[PDB]
């Protein structure tokens, strides 16, 4: 465990329609790279085409629920390249972070450009995000859930700067594993009786290198270059993305129509 | 720019129903004479023409000498399924765009982008045939419906003035009897053809029973069958089928 | 404990089946001034309401102001599963009990979660356009919209309403004035305003089985009221959230 400091709620994708979501690419890749496998998948050249899959069938499956994906990049290579390439040509929204990518995603919840950012992981938490959804990406049917930082404080009964503080005991990527022999329990009730008293990684979620944007909005998918990196170079089947790639632009105008939808609930 | 009033809405959507059983993409080519809708299908194996006069319609004018409006069947048919049973439908057309308007209690118009789409017609008939004979439509829509389950080929034939309707399925072939000693057949003439034909396109073609009152059945051996189906105010729905 | 007697029972299971096309798990407020169900889409798009005063009920006899949810689809789907009568409501230890008395008699027993009542939380808004209509021409309008596109235009027009829908090029405009079709229309303001297709025809379909009128009112940008009033004095409402 990394955080279950969580009570947190499932999400129908009813309250989730006609909501821009800012998802980590990264994250987003190695799931797809890790989940789905038809025989890796694997192609006519013999290169793994299985992060195109997830890309391409589970993002039509989100903007088929009414979600905008906002994809967030930050930096194989020529793996994220070409997924980028895809997704230009999807014209799904895509984002380049200065450094960290759920950094990024944390600050364009927080500019109000996206409603949540999506990962499996809760860092988003850590660089200011409102809200963290989980399982987008991914008896026991997997279902939308939802971190809402705001409650998560509340119930906790502490500040961001806390947060943080406690992420550095139990260990992020700046420190790796955190301070040995201390657990997320024993982190949070020792900044609940303290404040940590390094002194660079606190800068480094307080307030990290992430742009204003400038996008984010939604293209017309053209087949003279989605076909050229699937159907070819990375050998896809034609059949199923003819009755798919009709669906997704067919999904848009079903999603952008979300988009517009306001809540009955401003009336109230 | 054109304008057509057809009364019987219903009546107009089964033709056009009809001709989408066959073609994708048609053109209405509207003349001070009338409307005609032709063309083939991709198959190759079915030459539509439908003609229907300027009098099948309430009010009808057209600007020029010749009007070609191009649309896409499955759009105009669904346009066409929401005819209510008062309605009274008028189709216009301008620069740019088809309409279709429903008139009764309220009204309610449709509009459909012009389309380009290749009028070659035709290419098809100089023919006479041995073998001609009149019927209800009711009735044949009644032999054909019935009969479009078993059999991928409807093979009929005429022997002594009577048409026989003969499809040979799985485990037996069963044949229909039409004449006029029968009660089937109005009036027929000829000697003694033995054809066969493709059965999904012949059964396509009975919901014209919903246009049509009457129709002449045209066929010989190895040549296709022709179904008029004799429209309102002297108007005709030609359909040609090419033997198997 | 309670008792309440409605005189119609065939408005009565309309209520139920109305409510039905929103959650399939209705739960029932017996309150000082009556009867109401209030339910609102996750999405907060659109909302159900039934009312009925208690002044337009035969016997209304409480105490203390309760909530009942009927045991989830089971019980609610029991309800539908019945049938010119009156019906009852009696309060069970485990739930409730019917009685539909028509001279037949029959009941049938509800377990169902008794607790607090709930609060009628509604759009506080005035629209200043209104209109009276059959339900038929609502669902007509209904039907043709989402066959063209997913987004709804209502708006005024000099003396009339007009009705709009179209994706890309293709269009539908519908003309809505006194005496064709409507029954009554009261216009304030000039207001126009946009909504989900889908989501006029899911509140528009959730109105038949009454023969009562129904009213449609709406505002510029603001959400669409559409209710009737069931012919023994009962209220289903659907509030509509528009598009920005
Ligand atoms: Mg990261
Ligand atoms: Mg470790
Ligand atoms: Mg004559
Ligand atoms: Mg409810
Ligand atoms: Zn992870
Ligand atoms: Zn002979
Ligand atoms: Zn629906
Ligand atoms: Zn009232």
């Amino acid at each position: 465990m990394d955080l279950v400091k969580d009570v947190k709620r499932e999400l129908s994708f009813s309250e989730l329609k006609g909501k821009r979501v800012s998802i980590d690419g990264y994250n987003a890749l190695y799931q797809f790279l890790a989940a789905i496998r038809q025989p890796p998948l694997m192609d006519s050249q013999g290169r793994v085409t299985s992060h195109l899959s997830g890309l391409f069938y589970r993002t039509i499956n989100i903007l088929e629920e009414g979600v905008i994906p906002i994809y967030v990049f930050d930096g194989s290579n020529i793996m994220v390249e070409e997924s980028k390439k895809l997704l230009r040509a999807m014209g799904i929204p895509i984002v380049q972070a200065p450094s960290e990518g759920e950094a990024e995603a944390a600050y364009l919840n927080k500019l109000g450009l996206s409603w949540a950012a999506a990962s499996q992981d809760y860092d988003a938490i850590l660089f200011g995000a409102k809200r963290l959804v989980r399982n987008l990406t991914i008896y026991v049917e997997i279902k939308p859930e939802l971190i809402e930082t705001e409650i998560l404080l509340k119930k906790l009964g502490i500040t961001r700067e806390q947060l943080i503080d406690i992420g550095i005991l139990i260990g992020t990527d700046y420190n790796p594993d955190g301070i040995r022999g201390i657990g997320p329990e024993r982190a949070l009730k020792i900044i609940k009786k303290y404040g940590k008293i390094i002194d660079e990684i606190r800068g480094l979620f307080l307030n990290p290198q992430v742009v204003k944007p400038e996008a984010l909005d939604l293209n017309e998918p053209n087949g003279e270059d989605i076909i050229n990196i699937l159907v070819y170079e990375h050998n896809f089947s034609e059949e199923r993305v003819k009755n798919g790639i009709e669906r997704l632009t067919k999904a848009i105008k079903e999603a952008k129509g979300a988009s517009r939808q306001t809540g009955l609930d401003r009336w109230f | 720019m054109m304008k057509a009033k057809v009364i019987d809405a219903v009546s107009f959507s089964y033709i056009l129903r009809t001709v989408g059983d066959f073609l994708s993409e048609a053109n209405f080519i509207v003349t001070k004479e009338g409307i005609r809708v032709s063309g083939i299908d991709p198959s190759r194996v079915v030459f539509l023409d439908i003609f229907l006069p300027s009098s099948y319609f309430e009010g009808f004018e057209v600007s020029q000498e010749k009007e070609i409006i191009g649309f896409k069947l499955e759009d105009v048919n669904d346009i066409l399924k929401r005819v209510l049973k008062d309605d009274t439908l008028i189709l216009s057309s301008n620069e740019s765009k088809l309409t279709l308007t429903f008139d009764g209690e309220f009204t309610r118009s449709f509009e459909l982008p012009l389309i380009q789409v290749e009028s070659t017609s035709p290419p098809s008939v100089n023919l006479e045939f041995p073998f001609k004979a009149q019927l209800l439509t009711i009735t044949f829509a009644d032999i054909i419906d019935e009969l479009s389950d078993l059999g991928e080929v409807l093979n009929i034939h005429s022997k002594e003035n009577k048409l026989y309707f003969e499809v040979i399925g799985d485990l037996s072939t069963a044949k229909v009897e039409l004449s006029t000693d029968n009660g089937t057949l109005l009036e027929a003439s000829g000697a003694d053809v033995s054809s066969s034909y493709g059965m999904e396109y012949v059964a396509n073609t009975t919901k014209m029973r919903r246009a049509s009152d009457s129709m002449e059945l045209y066929f010989g051996s190895q040549i296709p069958l022709k179904l008029r189906f004799k429209l309102p105010q002297e108007g005709y729905g030609d359909f040609y089928i090419a033997p198997r | 404990m309670f008792k309440i007697v409605y005189p119609n029972a065939k408005d009565f299971f309309s209520f139920i089946n109305s409510i039905t096309n929103v959650t399939d798990s209705i739960i029932l407020n017996f309150t000082e001034d009556g009867i109401f169900s209030r339910h609102l889409t996750e999405d907060k798009v659109l909302m159900a309401i039934m009312r009925i005063p208690k002044d337009v009920l035969s016997e209304y006899s409480i105490d203390s102001p309760t909530s009942v949810k009927l045991d989830v689809s089971s019980v609610k789907k029991i309800l539908s599963k019945a049938s010119k009568a009156t019906i009852e409501l009696t309060e069970t230890d485990s739930g409730l009990k019917i009685i539909i008395r028509d001279g037949a008699k029959s009941t049938i027993y509800i377990k169902a979660e008794k607790g607090q009542v709930e609060q009628l939380t509604e759009p506080k808004v005035n629209l200043a356009v209104n209109f009276t209509t059959d339900e038929s021409v609502l669902n007509v309008i209904a039907a043709d919209v989402t066959l063209v596109g997913e987004e709804m235009r209502i708006s005024t027009e000099e003396d009339k309403i007009k009705i709009e829908a179209g994706e890309e090029g293709k269009r539908y405009v519908a003309f809505l004035m006194k005496d064709k079709p409507l029954k009554e229309l009261s216009i304030d303001t000039s207001a126009s305003s946009s909504y989900s297709a889908e989501m006029f025809k899911d509140a528009v379909k959730g109105l038949r089985g009454f023969s009562a009128p129904t009213m449609v009112s709406f505002g510029e940008n603001l959400p669409m009221k559409i209710d009737v009033e069931a012919v023994s004095g009962g209220h289903m409402i659907f509030w509509i959230a528009p598009r920005l």
